[PDB]
Order: structure tokens, then sequence, then C-alpha cells
């Protein structure tokens, strides 16, 4: 469920930022209000793509977006496997370990009889 | 707030200002701007915000006072008429001014409810997960028709 | 807006410019060339559209007001008739805040719009869905006819 | 604190900064804004915090007071009305104080609790646990419903 | 330490620093100020603690008075009435040697157990690692319920 890849995240300067939580009847408000509803919805489809400001103040522009990934190297522990081995160690001690592929199940058996 | 405190207010804001730099018809002119557009007799929560205006409004005529006028574009002086010289050398300084106190709002009214919504995260309230969903005009995932329409797919996204 | 108020309310914008530094016939000629090209007569919205370009145009006319004389090109003077000595060392002033002005129309009407659609996201809105598939000029991925065409693709974008 | 207390503390904080440079009318304005928004009558536990702010929006209009006159624009002088000369070349110093008094507010009052929450970590707690689990409001990613709702989800956040 | 030591052992840490730069008075402030939020009548332990402080207090309060006066802000001077001419070019002074007293406090007193807790790792001592177990507030890994809570997994992380 945490996986969160891929997701998107949008940059915007402050100042319509601030300037919307201030003034909720102003142009920057109704904006924010859009994108918030707008970036909800975003699904892959017949018309999906963005358009953003291509302003520039530093290095590092004004307007971005970007989709996140994992910046390094994922989980190794490989849980799968760790639940097989406890299942197999549940089910030996009844002699029903066969189902997870005169026997051993047969010979438990007799034994209660 | 009446058409006299908003001078007065305006001067103590602006570190005691002289009526020479900037007239009090001027302010009157930009106070009542702000007037007319959030109807402030009708809607008394907007005074912090008309306040904000104006004060910037005052700032920007201030700045543009400098320009149209000799004092923006000399940077020398010479004096001379005898035994008397004078050599010395506020454009520059309103300018940063007007971008600091773009920065801090507080400094006119803490009412302001400033820097309160600067990280959106969606998904993470039913309030609104909820509004996104039952708007009517919303298009999402699940209305992909393909090449032509079917009637497994749904045409609305709000649940039945 | 009538004649007379126009040349009023761009002084005031402009920090109470002079008349010499600008005529009132040249405000007149900005004024009058975004009506004609607005019939603001016919259409009374575009008058905030009309008055925001007039001072940017008159803006325009200040700057090459330094230019084709000799105040662009000085950067010196030296006066000395006696004892009288006189040393000094608004044309880039007036570039930046043209540069300012397109950055922050609200300074001359706050109905302005301005900053409104920055951030376009395709195929999340009915109204805009439906209106690029129903546009009859529209050519989209599901008309590949290939080799020679067949009844088996679409020749028109909206569905049946 | 009383009306008297304030300027007594002030300007001892402020190095026994003089009337002239900063009036005792001005002092009490920027201590009566907080007064009314904290309403430190009825709660004397923001004693510290209106403190804090006073001294701060104090120091903000010594920098304004700087500007708005002729000390800020001007970096050179001289004076020659014979055999005398003089030749000197706080806007700036008042700058970097405030960014510095921003980051030791310990130096107004040490019980301000500040620098206590830098570093915030999730899911280590039980009471942020159960806060976030209990909220009516929440929306977690044990609630997706998918092409349609089912009764196989819940559709609370908190456990039965 | 009584009233009057103070000052005395202030005075030859600051250099012989005399008394028109920092008053008595002064120096009785910031010390009576730590005084009463450490009690060192009811604990002597926080002697050192409390002489720390109020140096860097005093230091502070030196650093503003140098601001909100001339001295700050001049940087050249020219002096003469006549034959005789003076010319010369410690608020700078004052900065770096707050940061160096903060990085040395041990020329106030030694016994401040000054950088002693700089590295910390996590489960390599019985006394910490139970301190975190035995917490009741403590949420850790083997408390992940998933769905729905079931009796196979510890709601405490103390041990029974």
């Amino acid at each position: 469920t945490k996986d969160m890849g891929g997701v998107i995240e949008l940059k915007i300067p402050s100042q319509i930022l601030n300037k919307a939580a201030m003034d909720p009847s102003s142009p920057e408000a109704d904006m924010v209000r859009g994108l918030m509803s707008d970036a909800a919805n975003a699904h892959s489809g017949e018309q999906s793509f963005f358009m953003l400001p291509s302003d520039t103040k530093d290095n590092a522009p004004q307007y971005s977006m970007t989709l996140k990934g994992i910046d390094g190297m994922g989980k190794q522990y490989s849980t799968a496997q760790l639940i097989s081995d406890r299942k197999k160690s549940i089910l030996d001690r009844l002699g029903a370990g066969f189902i997870n592929v005169q026997t051993i199940h047969t010979q438990f058996v007799q034994r209660v009889n | 707030m009446t058409n006299e405190q908003v001078i007065e207010l305006v001067r103590v804001l602006l570190g005691g200002i002289t009526t020479e730099e900037i007239s009090d018809q001027t302010i009157i002119f930009f106070w009542t701007k702000w007037k007319l557009t959030y109807d402030l007799d009708n809607r008394p929560e907007k005074i912090p915000a008309a306040l904000y205006n104006t004060v910037v409004d005052c700032v920007r005529w201030l700045i543009v006072q400098e320009v149209s006028s000799g004092n923006s574009s000399i940077r020398e002086r010479f004096e001379k008429i005898g035994d008397e010289t004078i050599s010395v050398k506020s454009w520059e300084s309103w300018k940063d001014f007007l971008d600091w106190l773009e920065l801090n709002p507080d400094y006119i009214d803490p009412s302001l409810a400033f820097n309160s919504s600067l990280v959106i995260i969606g998904g993470v309230r039913k309030d609104e997960f909820f509004r996104v969903k039952n708007n009517p005009n919303s298009y999402n995932g699940f209305m992909e028709q393909g090449v032509y329409p079917t009637p497994a797919i749904p045409k609305q996204s709000a649940w039945p």
C-alpha cells in the first residue's frame, strides 16, 4: 500500500500559495482550487498532458513537474520465501505438509486411530 | 475604518513618512480603490485584506515617484559657489522593502491567515475526496470508453 | 472613460509625472489607438484591458524619449565657468520598471484576471474532453488507415 | 506587564536606545496590538510570546525609519565652509540583527520553548498513531474501493 | 555567588572592560534573570551554567550597543579645524568573539561538561535498550495490526 512509486509532485512559487490563503476571492485562489481537483483526477487517457510556465529565477526553475522514484535500492529480504518456509514448518507437525507442492499423512492418521 | 484613520495608520506603519513625500490624497485614492472592489461596508471581514493592499500600493506609488524625476538616475553631486563645497552619493532602498513587505504581511495585521496552505497532499481527506468524486464535471480514469462507447463503463464520476 | 479622466489617472499611476516629461497629446494618441481596436463604446468590458495597454505604451514612449536625445549616451558632466563647478555622473531606470510593470498588472486594475491559467492538464475534464472529441477537424490515433483505407477504421472523431 | 515596564525592558534589550531614535508612543502601539490579539489579561501564559513579537516589530519599524529619509540612500558626505572639512562614508546594520534576533529568541525570554520539534518521525508513538487512526476525516490505504464499492472494504479509519 | 563577585568575575573574563562600556546595573539585570529561572539558592549545581549564560548575554547587549548608535554605520572620519587633521577607519569584532565564546565554554568554567555526547549509537547498551522497551508509550514494529486487530499481536512493548 505504501509503495508510492511514480507519484506526481508539483512545485509552485509560494507567492501564489500564500496569496490564496489570505485572499479567498482573488484570482490566485481560483487557480489553486482548480489544481487541487485537477491533480487528483490526473489519470492516463486520450487527452492527458501537462502545460506549465517556463519562468526561471535561479539555477532551479520556478515551476516543475516530476514523477518520484526510489532514490537508491529497494527492499532486499523477499518476504515471500520467508512465509513459505514458515508454512511448511507448521504443516510438518501435522503431517499435512504435502499440500505446499503409503505416505506420511496416512501413517499419521493411524496414530490417532 | 473611516477615511481619517487610514492615513494615521499608514504613516505609523511606514515609519512616520512626511506629507510632502506622500500626500493624503494619494492614500485615499488607493484606499477608495479597494473599498469598492471589496465592499467593506457590506462585509467587514476584508478589513485586514484591504489594509494590506492599500499599504503595498502606496509603496508602489513611492517607487514610481523616484522614477519620472532626476533622483533615480543620478549617483553623484558637486556644489561650489566659492569656498562652500558639498559632495554626496531612495529608489534602490524602496525596492527590497517592497519584496520584504510582501513576505511579512503580519507586520500590518496578524489576522491575515498568512502561510497556512503550502503543502497539499491529495486523497488523504474524506472531505476533499468526495468533493472531487461528486463533482458532475469530473472526468477520471474509469471513463476510458475506447474505440466506441459501451454500457460496461460509467459515464458519471459519482457512485450510484 | 472620458478623454479627461485618462490623463488624470495615468499621471497619478506614474507618480505624478509632469507635462514636459510626457504631453497630454501623446497620452490621447495611445488612448485613441486602443479605443478603435477594442470599441470600448460598444463593449465596456474592455475598460481594464485598454487602460493597462495605454499605460504600458506610454512607458515605451518614455524609454524612446531618452533615446533620440543626448541623455541616453552621456554618463558624465563637468561645468566650470569660474568658481562654479558642477559634476554629476532615467533611460535604464525606465527599463526594469517596464519589466516590473508587466509582471504586476494589478497595480493598474485588479480585475484583469491575471495569473489564472498557468498549469493545464488535459483529459481531466468532461468539458475539455468532449470539445476536442466533437471537433470535426480533429485527427486522433484511432484513424490510422495504414496502407490503404478500410471501413474498419472511423473517419470522424465523434462517436456515432 | 504594565504599560511602563515594556518601554523600560525594550530599551535595555536594544542596548539603551534613546527616545529620538524610537519614541515611547510607537512602542505602546505595537505592545497594544499584541495585547488585544493575545488577550494577555485573560491568559497570562502569552507574556513571553507577546513580548518577543513586540521587540521584533520595533526593529522592523527601525529599519523602515532609515528608509523614507535620506539616511538610507546616501553613503558619502563632504562639508567645507572654510578651514573646516568633514567627510564620512544603520539601515544595513539593522538588517542582519533582525535576522540574528529571529534565530536567538532566548535573548528576550528563555521560556519560549524554542527549537524543540525539529525532527518528526511518524508511526513510532502510540499517542500519535491513535490520533491519526481515530480521526473520522482520515483516509488511508485500506479504503481502496476500486471500480465500485463493496462491503469487503472499510468505510471508516477506526477499528470496530 | 553574591551580587558583587559577578561584576568582578565578568570584567576579568572580558579583558578588564570599563564601566562606561558596560554598567554594573546591566550585569545585574542579566544575572538576576538566570537566578530566578535556575533558583540558584535552592540548587547550587547550576553556578557554572548560570555564569556562562550571564557572560553570553552581556556580549549580546554589547553588540546591540554598537547598533542603535552612529558607531556601527560609519567607516570613515575626517577632522580639520585648521592645521589639525585626523583620519581613522567594535561591531564586527564583537560578532566573531560571540561565535568563538559559544564554542569554548571551558574559558568560563571547566566543569560545564562540554562536548561529551556527540555520537549516539542505539541498541548497544542494556540501560538504554530497556528504557525504550519498558516505555508504556512506545510503539514498535511488532505491533503491526493490519486490516483489523488480532489477539496474535502484542499491544504493549514490554515483554510479559
